[PDB]
RNA sequence: GCGACCCCAGGUCAGGCGGGACUACCCGCUGAGUUUAAGCAUAUAAAUAAGCGGAGGAGAAGAAACUUACAAGGAUUCCCC
RNA sequence: CCUGCGACGGACCGGGCCCAAGUCCCCUGGAAAGGGGCGCCUGGGAGGGUGAGAGCCCCGUCCGGCCCGGACCCUGUCG
RNA sequence: ACAGGCGAGAGACCGAUAGCGAACAAGUACCGCGAGGGAAAGAUGAAAAGGACUUUGAAAAGAGAGUCAAAAGUGCUUGA
RNA sequence: AGGAGGGCGCGGCGGCCGCUGCAAAACCCGGGGCGCGAGCCCGGGCGGAGCGGCCGUCGGUGCAGAUCUUGGUGGUAGUAGCAAAUAUUCAAAUGAGAACUUUGAAGGCCGAAGAGGAGAAAGGUUCCAUGUGAACGGCACUUGCACAUGGGUAAGCCGAUCCUAAGGGACGGGGUAACCCCGGCAGAUAGCGCACGCGCCCCGAAAGGGAAUCGGGUUAAGAUUUCCCGAGCC
RNA sequence: CGACUCUCGGCAACGGAUAUCUCGGCUCUCGCAUCGAUGAAGAACGUAGCGAAAUGCGAUACCUGGUGUGAAUUGCAGAAUCCGUGAACCAUCGAGUCUUUGAACGCAAGUUGCGCCCGAGGGGCCGAGGGCACGCCUGCCUGGGCGUCACG
């Protein structure tokens, strides 16, 4: 409920909402086997409310590790792109040419010119 | 006669366009023209409608008719107007569909985005 | 064969209608090319769009000997003759052809 | 015999349900399947049967990873921040 | 048989909820094709060949 | 015995690369017969179908151990002839 | 004889917002979007929707304007 | 170059035995041990306003009645 | 047989001229006509939204046949037929309805290498309860192996699982364009006990081999050793 | 007069042609270049208050999050929300989750079968969670052989 709020909680309280809507789930679903008819909608919304403090729990933990590993990077937290994308040269390797190619460039470029 | 390159004319595409349309889309679809005094003070001509304006039937049988939007039924094309209503064969009471394209809105349910959307479009409207 | 026609000789005996081509886009081939030659154009503003200069050569063969026409580039006697060094040639917008020889 | 009396016996099985692509295709004293192939690395497909390969190709099946490459590739694959806050 | 794999019975429990009659109030919505299960199996007819 | 090298062995050693999928186009191999010849064996079907592999947004080719016989032309590719 | 850094635009690609004019009178019809009368827009009379052949009921179309975001090459003036 | 993929535009093309096999929960139902084979099936009405109630009947239904411009009465436009 | 000319009809495209909710197309009619004819024109009806004629041009353009394709429908015809496995009867109940359901009584059959009681394959909910619109159960049904809604399968000891059989796969190596085909061809064999010592892969049997359970009770439906009671074992 | 057969018309049947349509097909043209051991395509099983399929999703399961828009979704019912950090079977995407499998990778496989190692957290025990395939490359560690030597 208001994940603006859960984004402020602290993860010891973050931790006890999750607790106490697992609980209360477990309640909902022993009175749906039994007889109910406004508690089954509550089921919907504290299901969701269960998914809501585990992103912002997980939403945390990433963005806490992304912080403490900026040497190697484990292997979740690397760039995922396409496997070819990956692949690829860097543009300093792309780019690279040998002496005899960087002497024509700077000796001879293309000029700029007109016909009269 | 359509120049852009990027539209299509085509009958068949645009009738799948409009019945296989988003809610957010039928929207935008589903204005009415406001009335002539209103159109007057806020210099727009035509209002996506909304639950809770207040409407006037100018075609149909219950053309002359007055209410207030109860229902905005997106997925059938049709609002519903407080009072426009007729009895089943068991006597019963139920709410009849008008499409937004045959009223005009008389009173206007302002929230602040209603009042935005009527500055954008006047500004069009008034250049 | 039954009248006074010629000898008939109908190449279309293997899947030739697998192999058929049509021309349906020769006019956007023709779009598609005028386009990128505006955008060539424009990517080499005061440049000629018409390319490097070229030379004047004899076409060969005795059907064709008298004719002159434009040749592949310059060679490397008639741009030292002129004062261009070959190395600045191209990128002044000439064209060099060490292939070629004046005799 | 030869008839309704031979096709009485049909006790046994040669094929029970395949690891790979769950036809009952799977060859059990040769064990290997007959539609797959499947314990060979590659997918059993023949250009005799278009029919066959129409069956079963990407599209035919639910694809849980593409089907999002063109919306990842129209943001360059960004991968980065996240929209601004409101 | 009674001697049943493990994969053989979850199959043969996904088959079982399948074959139900459809919702009446899948009928009534706004617009419904939908008029039987049109993949009802019985036992005795179309058996399925695990 | 201490050492230098060579060849090789074992590692859940540190960091990395590969295998499969897709078929319209493209690169490599392998390879028929129906058919036509009014029979049929060379020939044709066809360096095609099928079969086994390899890529990309294009691929392959490409800068003369090339043509010609001319007053000679001048990488590759594609179109017309 | 010849030989890096930045600032501000352009051009390319995408996204969004706004952008003309009757629902006037009569008749028939369940319904006018039909017929008759009087009018208006048009760089918009492509198309579609709406209770019957709708330029002016609605979405759009035309001509444009405004804003947001990529691409890190290519190029136009400055230091 | 491009009968694949993603995204656009168009047509002197077909109009439900046609056009792709598939306009529809179609490579589906179903068939074969298997490799494989492979359909049929679109259209109430502007709006369900989808026929209350009386009576007969075990029921299904009928006869009255009601809605609709129309019974067009849920495989329902027309209906050889 | 064959050729040719001039016409009739179908569907588009470019043009021209029109019709239609004061009722278009299609369809129907012992309606009226025109044309030798292909055909056309009008009338009445149904139907409820589109259609026609002329010039030019174009085409998936005209059916009685093809043991032609698909779909529908006749006569045959209320006909052929429903005849193996000895067999039923009475009273009552229930029900709208009973030759066929249930109870009781009687008469018979299977005759224990059964028409009895339980399993392996195979099936997959057919098992049990309650209920019943139609369909189906080749007559019928109140009834069900049908249909609808629910319920139901409990293990340390029963099995699988463990071992190997015929056999199958397979590291290295060998062959092969590759797919793939070869396991004795020996390759530092990838490890085992207490530094020291030794050193001749997996899969394949619910009938083969094999750790350990008995009696009594219990449900609508389980347990022929799983639940309960008691008593043991590995 | 009647029955039967045949025939003509009217009405009713049977059947689904014709006509008018069409969120489909077919053909042509254009633009773009993006699958996978960071686990793809494909396969299975689950998942909703009422769902079987199709569609969607993955124990965060017809969805979580961000941004945009701005008051719905609806077959029934209940909840939430409205001059708002705010409805939606809405759009879009940068943050997340993502069961069993499959090239499929501890060994297998008509088996949810048979192993080994580490390990939060509460000597030993119980752990949540996770590793252990093959080929190859660079570097590294531990080694083997009088193969080539040098000095002892
Ligand atoms: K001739
Ligand atoms: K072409
Ligand atoms: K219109
Ligand atoms: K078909
Ligand atoms: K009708
Ligand atoms: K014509
Ligand atoms: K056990
Ligand atoms: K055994
Ligand atoms: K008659
Ligand atoms: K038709
Ligand atoms: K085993
Ligand atoms: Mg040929
Ligand atoms: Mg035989
Ligand atoms: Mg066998
Ligand atoms: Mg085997
Ligand atoms: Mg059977
Ligand atoms: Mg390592
Ligand atoms: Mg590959
Ligand atoms: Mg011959
Ligand atoms: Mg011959
Ligand atoms: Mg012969
Ligand atoms: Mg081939
Ligand atoms: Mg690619
Ligand atoms: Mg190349
Ligand atoms: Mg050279
Ligand atoms: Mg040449
Ligand atoms: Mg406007
Ligand atoms: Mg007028
Ligand atoms: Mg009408
Ligand atoms: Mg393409
Ligand atoms: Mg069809
Ligand atoms: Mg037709
Ligand atoms: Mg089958
Ligand atoms: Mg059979
Ligand atoms: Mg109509
Ligand atoms: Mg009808
Ligand atoms: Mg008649
Ligand atoms: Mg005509
Ligand atoms: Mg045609
Ligand atoms: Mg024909
Ligand atoms: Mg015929
Ligand atoms: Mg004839
Ligand atoms: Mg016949
Ligand atoms: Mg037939
Ligand atoms: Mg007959
Ligand atoms: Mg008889
Ligand atoms: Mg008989
Ligand atoms: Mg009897
Ligand atoms: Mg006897
Ligand atoms: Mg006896
Ligand atoms: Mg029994
Ligand atoms: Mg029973
Ligand atoms: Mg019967
Ligand atoms: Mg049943
Ligand atoms: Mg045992
Ligand atoms: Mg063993
Ligand atoms: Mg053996
Ligand atoms: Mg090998
Ligand atoms: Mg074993
Ligand atoms: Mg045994
Ligand atoms: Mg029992
Ligand atoms: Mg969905
Ligand atoms: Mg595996
Ligand atoms: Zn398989």
């Amino acid at each position: 409920v208001k994940a603006g709020e859960l984004w402020n909680k602290s993860k010891d309280d973050l931790t006890k909402q999750l607790a106490e809507l697992k609980t209360e789930l477990g309640q909902l679903r022993i009175q749906k086997v039994a007889s109910s008819g406004s508690k089954l909608n509550r089921i919907h919304d504290i299901r969701k409310s269960i998914a809501r403090v585990l992103t912002v729990i997980n939403a945390k933990q990433r963005a806490q590790l992304r912080l403490f590993y900026k040497k190697y990077a484990p292997l979740d937290l690397r760039a995922k792109q396409t496997r070819a994308i990956r692949r690829r040269l860097s543009p300093d390797e792309k780019s690279r040419v040998l002496e005899k190619t960087k002497k024509r460039t700077v000796h001879f470029p293309q000029r700029k010119f007109a016909i009269k | 006669m359509k120049r852009n390159p990027r539209v299509t004319s085509s009958r068949r595409k645009c009738r799948k366009a409009h019945f296989t349309a988003p809610s957010s889309v039928r929207r935008v679809l589903m204005s009415a023209a406001l009335s002539s005094e209103l159109r007057h003070k806020y210099n727009v001509r035509s209002i996506p409608i909304r639950k809770d304006d207040e409407v006037q039937v100018v075609r149909g049988t219950y053309k002359g008719r007055e209410g207030k939007v109860v229902q905005v039924y997106r997925r059938r094309w049709v609002i519903h107007v407080e009072r426009i209503t007729r009895e089943k064969v068991n006597g019963s009471t139920v709410n009849v569909g008008i499409h937004p394209s045959k009223v005009i809105v008389t009173k206007l349910k302002l929230d602040k985005d209603r009042k935005a959307l009527l500055d954008r479009k006047a500004r069009g409207r008034a250049a | 064969v039954k009248h006074n026609n010629v000898i008939p000789n109908g190449h279309f005996k293997k899947h030739w209608q697998n192999y058929v081509k049509t021309w349906f886009n020769q006019p956007a081939r023709k779009q598609r090319r005028r386009i990128a030659r505006q955008k060539n154009a424009v990517k080499i503003f005061p440049r000629p769009t018409s390319g490097p200069l070229r030379p004047i050569v004899q076409c060969q063969t005795r059907k064709y000997n008298m004719k002159a026409r434009a040749g592949r580039g310059f060679t490397l006697e008639e741009l030292k003759s002129a004062g261009i060094p070959k190395k600045l040639a191209p990128t002044i917008g000439i064209s060099v052809d060490h292939r070629r020889k004046n005799r | 015999t030869k008839g309704t009396g031979s096709f009485g016996k049909r006790r046994n099985k040669t094929h029970t349900l395949c690891i790979r692509c769950g036809r009952r295709s799977f060859h059990l004293q040769k064990s290997t399947c007959s539609s797959c192939g499947y314990p060979a690395a590659r997918i059993r497909k023949y250009n005799w049967s278009v029919k066959a390969i129409r069956r079963k190709t990407t599209g035919t099946g639910r694809m849980r990873y593409m089907r999002h490459v063109p919306r990842r590739f129209k943001s360059n694959f960004r991968e980065g921040t996240e929209a601004a806050p409101r | 048989p009674s001697h049943k794999t493990f994969r053989i019975k979850q199959k043969l429990a996904k088959k079982q909820r399948q074959n139900r009659p459809i919702p009446y109030w899948i009928r009534m919505r706004t617009d419904n094709t939908i008029r039987y299960n049109a993949k009802r199996r019985h036992w005795r007819r179309t058996k399925l060949g695990f």
